């Protein structure tokens, strides 16, 4: 299958700086087919670049696209604050129209460790089916993280989603909610649940756990 | 009926130029691409270009730039491929074909280009005669391809087997065989009508016993 | 340029039975494979289109699968009227390129050629040429040779040979050889026979005629 | 000046049919193909087909040959996909796509790039029908406490469709508050938390209430979150 590879997944830079985004496709792309979009939170994608060299009605200069073949670069000489959003590459010169995964432009800023919280199912929540247990990581940098969870030291797999904020718009930190869910059942049957941690700022994981 | 109507044969001398066309009908030729397509005799096929009424464009293979140049007449419905400075090799059988949009769905009959120095030359169509009898026609030394063989009109469509032509000094030479029961010939007329349309030549020649 | 590699070349099935050709590309091109037949003197018919599709009109016994660089087309219950060639095409970029091609023939029961030899003609012969015509039709495997005998010697030069293609009804060969000599080498010999060895008969089928008739 | 103008949200049951569109006003339509894209949330775009304005003739994606279908109506400047036999994984935002102006070439391809996207349409795929939600309280205790900072919130569980605004004190609470996105679950329902940090000292003499609205079910809910 083609495949366009988009290097570095996220890119952490501050405004004014040079930002260099990689895209290497698994196969030669012919007459230089490639495509850049942005896609700012929450809204659609826009062109940026098309051909891999040429700016699109409306786009500032200091966005630049090179490349061919196998290797193409998005590159922006001084980054302005609106500039920092998702981008990702396209090649048309197939039937496919194969996208990349995307490189996410953030603010670079220094490491934050995580502020871990557990929060234990709510008595009230008993009485349906289930039972939510809610884990806190707040106000840290990197987004890079890892939620693990244990009950009796068992670590739980396929039943606890996770959800993140975006980066704070005035200390550039991120937050993620981890929430467990188990049934009434499965609940009151086990003791101990833990919420275990991975992250840069951190030496070793920490845990929060508490029990019934 | 979706039909696209090439151009006869065509002869031409090495390092000149040909121009066929391609009318289409049953459509509107403006609303679809037209693709040009190259089958050299017992070899594959080869994508030539297309044409695209709607937004006036074209395309090229690599292969054929400099050699093909494709254009249209949006008022006749009519899309046109000349080839210039041939050669022996861009001898072939050129198809136009309707794009859908770029596969290609309906194709043209076919037009056959031969690049040489010979000059035409009609066939001499001369009767082959002896429960089922079988009679034949020879087409010899005629130039160039191709030639079309009927009997009766048509009506005699099976029991019939027409042979691909052999090249020798510049010449074709054909053969079509048609069976028969012993009833109708000779009781009945059995004639073979053949066709050279690059000659514009059109011969019956009714065949007889002895 | 995206490379279409096409196979086998050539194939013999019998009737029921089922055919299966391939066509591996040098690149991914999504599932943009098109099926053509191709019967002899007419242009290619499309069968099958981008997606797998198999076209209105056409048959319920073709059909196609595959993705990315390996396809694949196959006809169930195979006729005697599937005896063609077939092109796979790839619409998906630039240059659009064919296969090689797969010449699909039938598997039939032997059968004997059913030879007829003609004398030349008072036309030719006023021209100044002659031309001893044999039939061989209808004959089945393709393999086949023609021996010509002038007054009992074999002769080999001056013979044009030319085969058709598999008839679509019963998927049988003929063959016409051309034996063209000088008027007055025509008029110094009086046998003329044409001999059609097959593996039908170890005995030759034989149809001569002499220039007194 | 090109607009693209997509139909509204929709909401299908798994195994139903839903069909797009999207309306081309400041050009001429025919002249310009129409591509689909998708894109789930936080995951990549992903090409569907493009359709011929002039003259229909379309092209799909293998990955869903058999289930997508565009049309197109040219009388009112509008294309159309359809995309049958939903599954969960189907919700995502739906965008059409204008190509770009035709500026020569070889390939048909020099101008297939997205060159004018619209807004999106969201298609979501559950068998659930409106529903309001269920408010839990986090309650703040040891284990939600860091220094003189305490975390307390409320979990906003099984509703659908979403949004639902979340504040604290009737908006009189902004600081410290992270409302995070809307989760959906594997029962189909919407699942968030709103969590809000606060001086621990200032606990026992604080009110802290959270205040969930939920239009599409025509519910408010508040709920005080206390330490137990
Ligand atoms: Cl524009
Ligand atoms: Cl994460
Ligand atoms: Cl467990
Ligand atoms: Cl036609
Ligand atoms: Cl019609
Ligand atoms: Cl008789
Ligand atoms: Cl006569
Ligand atoms: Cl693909
Ligand atoms: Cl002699
Ligand atoms: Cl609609
Ligand atoms: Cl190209
Ligand atoms: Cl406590
Ligand atoms: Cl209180
Ligand atoms: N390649
Ligand atoms: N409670
Ligand atoms: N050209
Ligand atoms: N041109
Ligand atoms: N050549
Ligand atoms: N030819
Ligand atoms: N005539
Ligand atoms: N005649
Ligand atoms: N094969
Ligand atoms: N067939
Ligand atoms: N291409
Ligand atoms: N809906
Ligand atoms: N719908
Ligand atoms: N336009
Ligand atoms: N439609
Ligand atoms: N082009
Ligand atoms: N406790
Ligand atoms: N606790």
């Amino acid at each position: 299958e083609i495949v366009l590879t988009q290097s570095p997944g996220t890119l952490s830079l501050s405004p004014g700086e040079r930002a260099t985004l990689s895209c290497r496709a698994s196969q030669s792309v012919s007459s230089s087919y490639l495509a850049w979009y942005q896609q700012k939170p929450g809204q659609a994608p826009r062109l940026l670049i098309y051909g891999a060299s040429s700016r699109a009605t409306g786009i500032p200069d200091r966005f630049s696209g090179s490349g061919s073949g196998t290797d193409f670069t998005l590159t922006i000489s001084r980054l302005e604050p609106e500039d920092f959003a998702v981008y990702y590459c396209q090649q048309y010169g197939s039937s496919s129209y194969t996208f990349g995964q995307g490189t996410k432009l953030e603010i670079k800023r220094t490491v934050a460790a995580p502020s871990v919280f557990i929060f234990p199912p709510s008595d009230e929540q008993l009485k349906s089916g289930t039972a939510s247990v809610v884990c806190l990581l707040n106000n840290f940098y990197p987004r890079e993280a890892k939620v693990q969870w244990k009950v009796d030291n068992a670590l739980q797999s396929g039943n606890s989603q996770e959800s993140v904020t975006e980066q704070d718009s005035k200390d550039s930190t991120y937050s993620l909610s981890s929430t467990l869910t188990l049934s009434k059942a499965d609940y009151e049957k086990h003791k101990v649940y833990a919420c275990e941690v991975t992250h840069q700022g951190l030496s070793s994981p920490v845990t929060k756990s508490f029990n019934r | 009926q979706v039909q696209l109507q090439q151009s006869g044969p065509e002869l031409v001398k090495p390092g000149a130029s040909v121009k066929m066309s391609c009318k289409a009908s049953g459509y509107t030729f403006t609303d679809y691409y037209m693709h040009w397509v190259k089958q050299s005799h017992g070899k594959s096929l080869e994508w030539i270009g297309y044409f695209y009424p709607n937004n006036g464009g074209d395309g090229y293979n690599q292969k054929f730039k400099g050699k093909a140049t494709l254009t249209i007449d949006k008022s006749s419905s009519t899309a046109y491929m000349e080839l210039r400075s041939l050669t022996s090799e861009d001898s072939a059988v050129y198809y136009c074909a309707r794009g859908g949009d770029w596969y290609f769905d309906v194709w043209g009959a076919g037009t056959t280009v031969t690049v040489s120095s010979a000059k035409t030359t009609p066939p001499s169509v001369y009767p082959l005669a002896p429960s089922m009898v079988t009679l034949g026609c020879l087409v010899k030394g005629y130039f160039p391809e191709p030639v079309t063989v009927t009997w009766n009109s048509g009506s005699l469509s099976s029991g019939v087997h027409t042979f691909p032509a052999v090249l020798e000094s510049d010449l074709y030479t054909l053969s079509s065989s048609v069976t028969v029961p012993s009833s109708p010939r000779p009781s009945e007329t059995v004639t073979c009508n053949v066709a050279h349309p690059a000659s514009s030549t059109k011969v019956d020649k009714k065949i007889v016993p002895r | 340029e995206t490379t279409v590699t096409q196979s086998p070349a050539s194939l013999s099935m019998a009737i029921g039975e089922k055919v299966t050709i391939r066509c591996i590309t040098s690149t991914d091109i999504d599932d943009d494979m098109n099926w053509y037949q191709q019967k002899p003197g007419e242009p290619p018919k499309l069968l099958i289109s981008e997606g797998n599709t198999l076209r209105p009109g056409v048959p319920s016994r073709f059909s196609s699968s595959g993705f990315d660089t390996d396809f694949v087309f196959t006809i169930e219950n195979m006729l005697s009227e599937d005896a063609a060639d077939y092109y796979c095409l790839q619409s998906d970029n630039s240059p659009f390129t064919f296969g090689g091609g797969t010449k699909l023939q039938i598997k039939r029961a032997d059968a004997a050629p059913t030879v007829s030899i003609f004398p030349p003609s008072s036309e030719q012969l006023t021209s100044g040429g002659a031309s001893v015509v044999c039939f061989l039709n209808n004959f089945y495997p393709k393999d086949i040779n023609v021996k010509w005998k002038i007054d009992g010697s074999e002769r080999q030069n001056g013979v044009l040979n030319s085969w058709t293609d598999q008839d679509s009804k019963d998927s049988t060969y003929s063959m016409s050889s051309t034996l063209t000599l000088t008027k007055d080498e025509y008029e110094r010999h009086n046998s003329y026979t044409c001999e059609a060895t097959h593996k039908t008969s170890t005995s030759p089928i034989v149809k001569s005629f002499n220039r007194n008739e | 000046q090109v607009q693209l103008v997509q139909s509204g949200a929709e909401v299908k049951k798994p195994g139903a049919s839903v069909k797009v569109s999207c309306k081309a006003s400041g050009y001429t339509f025919t002249s310009y193909a129409m591509h689909w894209v998708r894109q789930a949330p936080g995951q990549r775009l992903e090409w569907m087909g493009w359709i011929n304005a002039g003259n229909g003739n379309t092209k799909y994606s293998q990955k869903f040959q058999g289930r997508v279908t565009i049309t197109r109506d040219t009388s009112a400047s509008t294309a159309y996909m359809e995309l049958s036999s939903l599954r969960s994984e189907d919700t995502a935002v739906y965008y059409c796509a204008r190509v770009g102006p035709y500026c020569g070439g070889d390939s048909p391809q020099d101008n297939y790039y997205m060159d004018v996207w619209g807004k999106g349409t969201t298609v979501t795929v559950s068998s659930a029908s409106t529903k309001g939600p269920s408010v839990f309280p986090l309650a703040p205790s040891s284990k939600s406490t860091s220094g003189g900072t305490a975390a307390l919130g409320c979990l906003v569980k099984d509703y659908f469709p979403e949004p639902v605004t979340v504040s604290w004190n009737s908006g009189a609470l902004t600081s410290g508050v992270h409302t995070f996105p809307a989760v959906l679950q594997s029962s189909g329902l919407y699942s968030l938390s709103s969590v809000v940090t606060v001086p621990s000292s200032s606990l026992g003499t604080q009110t802290y209430i959270c205040n969930v609205n939920h239009k599409p079910s025509n519910t408010k809910v508040d709920k005080k979150v206390e330490p137990k």
